């Protein structure tokens, strides 16, 4: 098919932007730790997640 | 002095988020599609009938001209 690959990898890039904003890394974030999470969400992250979803 | 300030949802929450599958049905019955196909076929048949009869008459005219010229 090969067309939906691009169509949905655009959305995958947006979710990678979410990953990078929350941890500074696009894929291997290492955000979830055995005590919780490393850092709190930036002040404008929830609004952008709502806009994407 | 300053109060707690961190990433929180706005008061009243967020707006609704659509998630249900939405594949609309555009709309034309199978009977209608078959009827349209048959109608265009019949119209083409009639047009070609008229044109082919005219072509037969034109060919007869050309043959008559040739026959007149032959001797």
């Amino acid at each position: 098919a090969m067309t939906p690959f691009f169509w949905m990898f655009e959305e995958r890039e947006k979710m990678f932007e979410f990953y990078e904003r929350v941890s500074g890394a696009r894929m291997h974030a290492a955000y979830i730790r055995p005590g919780g999470v490393h850092q709190d969400l930036p002040l404008g992250l929830l609004d952008d997640i709502y806009e994407f979803s | 002095a300053s109060k707690v300030k961190q990433d929180m949802p706005p008061p009243g929450g967020y707006g609704p988020i659509d998630y249900k599958r939405n594949l609309p049905r555009r709309g034309l019955s199978g009977y209608s599609m078959f009827a349209v196909g048959i109608g265009t076929l019949l119209f083409g048949y009639w047009s070609m009938m008229k044109w082919n009869r005219e072509r037969r008459r034109l060919q007869i005219e050309d043959f008559e001209a040739r026959i007149a010229l032959m001797p």
